RNA sequence: UUUGCUCCACACAAUAUAGAUGGAUACGAAUAAGGCGUCCUUGUGGCGUCGCUGAACCAUAGCAGGCUAGCAACGGUGCACUUGGCGGAAAGGCCUUGGGUGCUUGCUGGCGAAUUGCAAUGUCAUUUUGCGUGGGGAUAAAUCAUUUGUAUACGACUUAGA
RNA sequence: GCAGUCAAGCGUUCAUAGCGACAUUGCUUUUUGAUUCUUCGAUGUCGGCUCUUCCUAUCAUACCGAAGCAGAAUUCGGUAA
RNA sequence: AGAACUGGCGAUGCGGGAUGAACCGAACGUAGAGUUAAGGUGCCGGAAUACACGCUCAUCAGACACCACAAAAGGUGUUAGUUCAUCUAGACAGCCGGACGGUGGCCAUGGAAGUCGGAAUCCGCUAAGGAGUGUGUAACAACUCACCGGCCGAAUGAACUA
RNA sequence: GGCCAGCAUCAGUUUUGGUGGCAGGAUAAAUCCAUAGGAAUGUAGCUUGCCUCGGUAAGUAUUAUAGCCUGUG
């Protein structure tokens, strides 16, 4: 209906320090820096004092304010993964066959190498992205734990390392094994 | 288009509007001229034979619970618009869950009354460490030689809403290591609390508070501060 | 076109044993003086039993604004004709003149509802005085106080065929 | 008013430019387009290569070699959509297209000299924001032009020795506009000024 | 080192009391005063003091200045002309540089051919002392 | 197979023009942003400014541009040399050093034009070649015929022979 | 297919002047897998050897989806010529 | 296929519908200037990439009467309307708290306690709490919503019309 | 006095500008001036509130240290 303006607001935190060039932007604070490019969505931004920036969108449609809410939701997830940062734990349960898990430093580049799969002999390496440190969890038995600064590094190589182990051609009310995220939390 | 789809149901049960609301506003009224004594109690959680209790042991009393707002409404807020005087003061305090009473015995024993009143509820205190074992929906409170395992439904209740590790060999539910789920001296978490919810330990005590005092005839406001 | 508003009153046949018929005025919207007079026996046959022919026309005139250049808050009937059959519709218009609005209302219903000039039908016009009542939302968003808005991304309307500057926008 | 006409290739639009192209030819201007890969197309990348392949599985059943030739350079499919706006098969179309030349990248001699756009074919005065638009370079190499790595590898040669000369000409135009400073309050730039210059 | 460099993106905005120019229409270069928007696209101008008469008109007619002075919303033909002096903004649009050079093109339209040769000898001069102050520094 | 053959300088002849009549005048990138200058702790910094058209900038006076006298300046520009570079995307161009050498409308003087008779493009650029001049440069192959068979309907192809 | 039944809609305003989707009932040769051994006038000419190409409405092979899908096998369903 | 009035073509060029005996303009001696019709003005192609208000994104858009043609109903695409409601004295969304007693209601049964089922389906206290919508234990427990209440502070929902 | 041309003052047809005088309408309506009444997208003043010492928040106040609307002339 043509919405003259709309806005919504950023609250920056302490510790943090935030510089947007054009569509630039760039999070800086306690545990480290990220950076995301948000050159398609068409908007404004605006500081006002030093803890809160409004996001602007004028003279938009339905679609062009329905972008707006979003860019929100990217930039605190931005300031989150700074401050605190982010840690998926995944549980990897088996039926029968013992699921060796391991870290292989292959040519610098770091693989998630999965091993005996539901008795397979298939060798699969999961890449691991930039940014994303996995450790095997101490004293509890059958646990792996990504962490990282992004979400979407993080989020996407979990969801990357239980998509390698699906199931195939078989009833999977019946067979149960598989790797799967626990729940996705905090660091501190 | 594209709104969000509301969920329609079959239930008997209706809503009810305003003229609820209307009603809470007149029995308000009526009920100043009608009793002595306006005691209004803050009581945030309740149980229902706790309020059943107090509704059948009172006669003499009427236990008048609603909306805050339309306590405001009947009693009064300003000082300008009141049914009867002297009553602006009193429902000013009433900022929680609040529910008047009108009786007529005495001041003493109504003010004695609900520090000798007591009971037990959930506690929303002692710690209770988890044996590395099978566990019972009694959960180490009387000898697991009696007890009895725990049904597997609520057990991915458990790993995913208790955050509780719960790996399933057979037809009962076990873990492997021993787990403490509160430790003395510490507000409750939400999540800790429900853990004490299913297993049934409602070990913290309950008692109603209560925060003012008016007399009809004497037109006066009285603070009485117990907990 | 170029809407202007008129007024036709009539005075249907001055005959033996019903000397002085009533009269009967309208205010009609149209674009030049000899379509207000057939747009006038249009409306006024339908409502009780003239002709043309039995009839005649007293006088017309041309209202001009009582007040061109105050910024007026607008409420129009309007009922039309669809593909199915007829509704009404109640539509609010932020203008500066009257004639200026119905211009404005029939560029809104040929693009919106796809109705012709043929099939609307003007119920009454009026101006709205106070606000705080206008009850579409496309209206009231324009009367927050100290309203300011940019106009981002401004195009450039050259003469030339080449320009040698590789041109920038605002 | 110019002999040739050097027109930059980036950020317009195909058929808005090759509008005002075939125009200028038949008129009799002399034009050169250069860096035709940054060339855009409005609508979005899925729907121009489904637009490309029912262009290319029309070819003459008896015989594919006398059919329609599909070109897949990013200069050659530009050159489409101007040969079908001219009159191509009588004597004056064909010397209208003796006036053309398309290239990708800028190739000497054009390097030197001049480069020009068209306002009226440029993207971003055309679209409306928030619309989806499709780079023409990203278009052929999806359909078989395999020179894209050449051409964008001679481009960063190619910046590297402009900007090298550009820095040449800004700091030439400082110590001019500083002296042409010093001539200002001369009275013989007082009457200039009177004079309208 | 601790702050926030967002940028500002300033634009010209339209507002009450926004001074503008009209590019094209029957008035053509005249500055008037936004008094009161309509909506997105149409907006009600008058400027008394140089002539425009007071009228609607589409934003596409006319180009936004950086100047403003501040003004009631709605006001009135006398109470624009006042508000008008007392910012003085006729003189204040003649100092920006863009208001000289519409006055530039003005002039070199109106030179008379020997005028126009005496821009001709003109230049000849200062292009020669400068020549001599450049290739010395 | 009559002194042919090539490149440079010049004179006549030809021969046509898809259309010369001051100059195609070089960043890259973004458009909800950038350009240029200036500082600075060198940064996704601070401050200042400009855009809203190339309607610009540069060049431009002289017999289609003549013959001369000066003044003020160390500059501008053309031509042939020379010095050192750089450019391979189709570079075939762009800078640069030393002199030489005309010109100078930056300023100020003297002479000359007429008759093309009141307008007629009033011819001023640039392609390709030829015939003779005068200074250099360099001394071949292919085909047919004959012969091979890795080839072959005939041509072709593949080999050999002073 | 005919004959009903039920009723969101339609019929200038409209339940009952009169239409009627979505459902459903009427038997159409016998409720206990016995059989039915019933081919019921194709009035008209294309069929086949060789060979190429094209549609997808996919019979196989590629990858998915859903079901009492324990496997094994096997069905439904989609993208794909 | 066969009738009624009129207009056509057949005998008929020209301008428009890319092309056409019947449609739209308009009916013809040979030439000049001017203005138009039906139809058009991005380019082919003569003519405004004219001005103005809107709507539309298609993994086969759509683009012009006769005319080269597609029909119901579905769609959590989008825009404008229609009547009914709920609300700043607290709505809608979502966290949080209660969501009870007679009761494990009659029969059914190897067990059925709100939920495998048939018939039922009534009262008490209540702000509100159905002889009870779903998850499922062999039954039970346990959770859920429907019903009310605590927080937060602006509108929101349903039904349709095009 | 054969061939092709240029200008001047005219005539017929016709296109394209500049500019001047008058009549109409509500003797245009408006602006503008006067003058009554009024109201909020409530200006000055006032009052409260938090508070970087004035700044916004919410209350009062109908032109004052901005103005506007309506009606009549």
């Amino acid at each position: 209906m043509k919405y003259i303006q709309t806005e919504q607001q950023i609250e920056v935190p302490e510790g943090v320090t935030v510089s947007i060039k054009s569509r630039i932007v760039k999070v800086v604070g306690p545990r480290g820096t990220l950076t995301k490019n948000l050159k398609h969505i068409d908007v404004t931004f605006t500081k006002v004092n030093n803890q809160l920036i409004k996001v602007a969108v004028h003279n938009g449609g339905r679609k062009h304010v329905a972008a707006l809410r979003t860019v929100k939701s990217l930039v605190d997830n931005m300031i989150t993964g700074v401050t605190k940062g982010y840690k998926y734990k995944m549980r990897y349960v088996y039926a029968h066959f013992p699921i060796n898990v391991n870290i292989v430093e292959k040519d610098g580049a770091k693989f998630i190498e999965v091993r005996n799969f539901l008795g397979d002999k298939k060798i699969r390496n999961v890449p691991v992205r930039d940014g994303v440190t996995i450790e095997f969890s101490t004293n509890v038995k059958d646990e792996i734990v990504l962490s990282g600064n992004s979400v979407e590094d993080v989020s996407q190589n979990a969801a990357d390392l239980q998509q390698i182990c699906r199931v195939r051609n078989k009833d999977i009310r019946k067979f149960l094994d598989g790797i799967y995220v626990s729940h996705k939390g905090f660091i501190t | 288009r594209s709104k969000r789809s509301k969920l329609v149901t079959l239930a008997q049960t209706d809503k009810k509007g305003r003229e609820n609301k209307e009603r809470i506003f007149d029995e308000v009224r009526e009920a100043l001229d009608t009793y002595r004594y306006v005691w209004v109690l803050h009581l945030d959680d309740v149980r229902t034979p706790v309020l059943q209790e107090i509704r059948t042991s009172w006669a003499g009393s009427k236990l008048i619970m609603g909306k805050r707002k339309v306590l405001q409404k009947a009693l009064g807020e300003k000082r300008e618009e009141e049914y009867k005087e002297n009553l602006y003061q009193l429902s000013k305090l009433c900022s929680g869950v609040t529910g008047l009473l009108f009786t007529d015995e005495d001041v003493n024993t109504v003010k004695e009354y609900f520090k000798s009143y007591v009971r037990s509820d959930y506690s929303r205190p002692l710690t209770f460490t988890i044996p590395e074992g099978i566990v019972y929906s009694r959960g180490g409170q009387i000898p697991a030689e009696e007890d009895v395992p725990m049904i597997h439904s609520l057990e991915p209740t458990m790993r995913n809403k208790f955050e509780i590790p719960t790996k399933i060999k057979a037809g009962k539910i076990t873990i492997d290591s021993p787990y403490l789920v509160c430790t003395e001296g510490e507000k409750l978490d939400v999540r800790q609390a429900l853990i004490l919810k299913q297993f049934g330990i409602a070990a913290s005590e309950f008692k109603v508070k209560v925060s003012a005092y008016y007399d009809n005839d004497s037109s006066t406001v009285e603070s009485t501060n117990i907990n | 076109a170029h809407f202007k508003e008129y007024q036709v009153i009539g005075r249907r046949l001055p005959t033996e044993s019903v000397p002085e018929p009533k009269l009967f005025r309208m205010r009609i919207f149209a674009s030049n003086e000899v379509i207000a007079k057939s747009r006038y026996w249009y409306f006024l046959q339908k409502l009780h039993k003239v002709k043309k022919a039995s009839g005649e026309i007293v006088s017309i005139n041309q209202i001009n604004e009582a007040h061109p250049t105050k910024v007026k808050n607008f409420g129009v009937w309007v009922r039309y004709d669809s593909r199915s059959g007829t509704h009404n519709m109640y539509k609010e218009i932020r203008d500066v003149s009257r004639v200026a609005a119905v211009e404005t209302l029939y560029q809104d219903m040929a693009a919106r509802h796809r109705a012709r000039f043929r099939s609307i039908h003007i119920l009454k016009v009026a101006e709205i005085e106070k606000t705080a009542d206008v009850k579409r939302q496309y209206v009231k968003q324009f009367l927050t106080k100290d309203l300011k808005f940019p106009l981002p991304h401004r195009v450039q309307k050259s003469t030339k065929t080449f320009s040698y500057k590789r041109p920038s926008t605002f | 008013v110019e002999p040739v006409v050097v027109i930059d290739g980036k950020g317009h639009l195909v058929g808005r430019l090759a509008s005002v192209v075939a125009k200028q030819l038949l008129n009799g201007q002399k034009i050169v387009v250069v860096r035709a890969e940054e060339l855009n197309i409005s609508g979005e990348f899925f729907r121009n290569k489904l637009k490309y392949h029912d262009f290319l599985r029309k070819a003459t059943a008896f015989n594919k070699t006398r059919g329609p030739f599909h070109f897949r350079a990013p200069s050659r499919i530009f050159y489409k959509a101007l040969r079908g706006m001219v009159s191509h098969k009588t004597a004056r179309g064909k010397a209208a297209l003796e006036r053309l030349k398309v290239f990708e990248g800028i190739p000497p001699p054009y390097d030197k000299k001049k480069r020009v756009v068209v306002p009226q074919a440029l993207r971003v005065l055309r679209l409306k924001p928030g619309r989806k638009y499709t780079t023409l370079g990203k278009l052929s190499t999806s359909v078989g032009w395999k020179y894209e790595d050449v051409v964008a590898k001679l481009e960063a040669k190619r910046k590297v020795s402009s900007a090298e000369y550009y820095a040449k000409k800004r700091a030439f135009t400082k110590k001019v506009a500083s002296a042409n400073a010093t001539a200002a309050e001369s009275d013989v730039a007082k009457q200039l000024a009177a004079l309208g210059y | 080192s601790t702050d926030s460099i967002v940028k500002a993106s300033n634009w010209r905005l339209v507002e009450v009391g926004r001074v503008v120019l009209i590019k094209k229409g029957q008035s053509a270069g005249k500055l008037a005063a936004i008094v009161e928007i309509i909506d997105q696209k149409k907006v009600l101008i008058d400027g008394p003091k140089a002539g425009v008469p007071r009228q609607a008109i589409n934003l596409g007619q006319v180009v936004l200045t950086p100047l403003t002075f501040a003004l009631p919303r709605g006001a009135r033909t006398a109470t624009v002309s006042k508000k008008w002096a007392a910012a003085a903004v006729c003189e204040k649009w003649a100092a920006s540089s863009w208001a000289k050079k519409i006055a530039q093109r003005e002039r070199r339209a109106a030179l008379t051919d020997f005028e126009r040769f005496q821009v001709m000898v003109l230049r000849k001069q200062k292009r020669y002392t400068v020549k001599k102050a450049l290739a010395k520094a």
